[PDB]
């Protein structure tokens, strides 16, 4: 059991790296989505105003 | 974005209110005239009665 921790420890650390990818990856497309529509809608703002 | 589209339609907001707001002085400029003719000449006709 010794030695099946001792491998369990970088399975650990593999998975905290793949979690933290996933996250970070899901997390920054949905803002960056929200960011360029808000964008857009600005511009749009604009010329409309005009 | 916000701050240049409230830029673009404040400043035609105020061109429309100069425009109005001046229109309107000189109405009531010429009304004042006119009221104050009116008081004066019924003034004058009242005391010479």
């Amino acid at each position: 059991q010794s030695e099946a921790e001792k491998a369990r420890k970088e399975l650990l650390e593999l998975e905290a790296l793949s979690m933290a990818v996933e996250s970070t990856g899901t997390a920054k497309a949905e803002a960056e989505s929200r960011a360029e529509a808000a964008r857009i809608e600005g511009e749009g703002s604009v010329l409309q105003a005009k | 974005l916000k701050a240049q589209a409230l830029a673009i339609e404040t400043e035609a907001e105020l061109q429309r209110v100069q425009k109005v707001r001046e229109l309107e002085l000189v109405y009531a400029r010429a009304q004042l005239e006119l009221e104050v003719s009116k008081a004066q000449q019924l003034a004058e006709v009242e005391v010479k009665k």
